[PDB]
């Protein structure tokens, strides 16, 4: 229970929102850089 | 003259005489000295638009300030590491870029199986306890018998004693990317010349510069040479450099124990004619053939899914120390490849892919 | 990586300016001018709204453009007033955070060689962005350099190659019945024949990006739509 609430914080505090979309087919838009 | 022990006053396999490391073990290996002799010149070169030549003419620098840093007391005494270094360039920008002594974890060591986020702590945005970037074997140290094409015990077992043997190998400091060697020297370490003004006063402070040193090494380093971007064209005449690089091989051949010179260019646009009436000068030639969009293609086909395999060119060796001018012919072109990924820059035994 | 993933795209972002370049570098030849481009920066950098001051400074030619908004004769000023009757229309190297115009150079034949890299050095701000055409047909002036066995330096073409960060190389599209071999032969001995200097032209790309090797592509490129079609 302890690994699965840090867990979860860790993977809820990380969401930075990938402000680089190819600015500002294969992945049908091109954004996997490290994401998906 | 230099006194006796001093970091590199290592013997040669050869003459056992003194051999100060160029501080990469593939480039110390690959010349066939761990490291040169003094007195003798090295030629890196690079033929294309690329500039990984950029790269080590910093370390051969930095680790000099390394030896010019640790003036602790040795296993007893006080180990004398001073070396002045001079750079032939008014790029007083340049200093403040080094790359410093590497330390933490290199490899991964993992007591359990190599896995994802959800073996042993999390998302991987917080990475793992022990170690990232899965890259399997880093440089870590030097050695005295590490040449390529040289006898057996290629390894030094990661050695954590000081002596008197620890002057071959166990004492020399690698360096990687982010790393820095902070603070910024001073005019005790770093000495810079201004190339644009005449070669007649060029050659009178040069001299200057190295002789109020008495018993102390001597390392000079010129990043970049008679380039466009940072120089006239009256000094591209075929007198002045020629004269120059003629006074500067009459002072390194006197001064054989003290001062060494390492330059480095690019020509692409160099005239034949020029670039090999220079390339006679000095004593060592090395030239470097970056990897191109073509081939790139079959790099990734045959060095796939890996992260730390990926090379970036070949190597080119024309010249070496004076072992080569008693009548051995040791020209080699095209058969190493050197990579300078983010870690370890390294030179490995293969041709094309 | 994610940017630019189709090289159309780079192509337009480097016409309208959106990614900064410090010089680009355009050749091209008698066999086909190099003056459609400059309508294709005026076209394209027009849709983000450029109407920054894009002088024009002129060696030869005789008429003043009507597309771009300033017009400079420099067949009286000398190497240091050309540099600073320039900086004035100009934003020079002052005022750390301010804008970017545009500059036109009509011809680069007439100037010496002996001077090429200072007129990128009091000028190169990452306010201005340099562009010149080079014709490549013109043979220029050596007896004054008198290139003897110890007088020597490398050659315009060659410096010009090297300060460059984007090159893009102009030739005409072969249309009708002429070939590469006879137009060649004919232009030698001054022919001209019907079949050259159209509008729709082909280019050649050449972008350098930092600590890395450049990319070399092909394009077709038309001047009455404005429409680009990458090599197969």
């Amino acid at each position: 229970l302890a690994d699965c609430k840090g867990q979860i914080n860790s993977q809820l505090r990380r969401l930075r929102e990938l402000r680089a979309k190819k600015e500002e087919a294969r992945g049908k838009k091109g954004t996997i850089y490290e994401e998906e | 003259g230099l006194d006796s022990s001093h970091v590199g006053v290592r013997p040669s396999p050869a003459t056992s005489q003194p051999t100060t490391s160029t501080g990469s073990a593939d480039l110390d290996s690959i010349l066939g000295h761990m490291g040169l002799p003094l007195g003798n010149s090295v030629l890196v070169e690079e033929q294309s638009t690329t500039e990984f030549h950029s790269i080590l003419g910093k370390l051969f620098a930095a680790q000099g300030i390394v030896h010019n840093r640790i003036s602790d007391s040795s296993a007893d005494k006080t180990r004398n590491g001073d070396t002045h270094v001079i750079v032939l360039s008014l790029n007083q920008m340049f200093a403040k870029e080094l790359p410093g002594i590497y330390k933490g974890s290199r490899k991964q060591m993992k007591k359990n199986l190599i896995s994802e986020e959800e073996s042993k702590v999390t998302v991987q945005n917080l990475n793992e306890t022990q170690r990232s970037t899965p890259s399997r074997y880093k440089d870590l140290k030097i050695a005295w018998k590490y040449k390529l094409a040289d006898e057996k015990r290629l390894g030094s077992p990661d050695r954590d004693d000081i002596q008197q043997n620890s002057e071959y190998k166990d004492y020399n400091h690698q360096f990687d990317i982010t790393t820095r060697l902070m603070p910024a020297p001073i005019a005790s370490e770093l000495t810079f010349i201004a190339p644009t003004q005449p070669v007649s006063t060029i050659l009178s402070q040069i001299e200057q510069t190295i002789k109020r040193n008495d018993k102390k090494l001597i390392r000079i380093v010129i990043p970049s040479l008679l380039h466009p971007a940072m120089y006239p064209p009256k000094m591209f005449e075929s007198s002045e450099i020629i004269g120059l690089m003629h006074g500067v091989r009459s002072l390194v051949k006197k001064y054989y124990e003290r001062v060494v010179l390492f330059a480095s260019i690019s020509i692409d646009i160099i005239t034949p004619p020029l670039l090999v009436l220079l390339r006679n000068m000095f004593d060592s030639v090395i030239n470097l053939e970056p990897f191109n969009q073509e081939m790139t293609e079959f790099l990734e086909r045959v060095y796939k899914s890996q992260p730390g395999k990926i090379q970036h060119g070949l190597v080119h060796i024309l010249k070496l120390p004076v072992f080569t001018d008693r009548g051995e012919m040791r020209v080699l072109k095209s058969e190493w490849a050197f990579k300078n990924g983010r870690k370890k820059f390294e030179i490995e035994q293969w041709g094309i892919p | 990586a994610s940017s630019s993933h189709n090289p159309v795209i780079l192509l337009k972002r480097i016409l309208s300016l959106t990614e900064s370049s410090p010089f680009i570098l355009c050749l091209d030849s008698i066999a086909q001018t190099s003056y459609k481009l400059i309508q294709e920066f005026v076209h394209q950098s027009k849709s983000k709204g450029n109407e920054y001051p894009i002088v024009y400074i002129s060696f030869e030619t005789v008429n003043k453009p009507s597309y771009c908004t300033q017009f400079i004769d420099a067949t009286q000023m000398d190497f240091v007033h050309l540099v600073k009757q320039i900086i004035s229309y100009l934003p020079a190297a002052t005022a750390t955070q301010a804008k970017k115009h545009m500059v036109i150079i009509d011809s680069l034949n007439y100037i010496s060689t002996e001077y090429i890299t200072r007129f990128l050095s009091e000028i190169a701000s990452p306010h201005c962005t340099m562009v010149a055409t080079y014709h490549k047909d013109i043979k220029d002036e050596n007896r004054t350099v008198i290139p003897d066995w110890n007088n020597n330096y490398p050659d315009k073409l060659t410096l010009l190659q090297f300060m460059a960060t984007t090159i893009v190389d102009i030739d005409v599209v072969l249309t009708g019945t002429l070939d590469t071999e006879e137009v060649s032969e004919l232009l030698n001995e001054f022919r001209i024949p019907r079949g050259l200097n159209n509008d729709i032209f082909q280019l050649r790309l050449v972008n350098k990006r930092k600590s890395g090797r450049s990319l070399e592509y092909d394009f077709i490129v038309n001047s009455n739509t404005h429409e680009y079609e990458l090599l197969s």
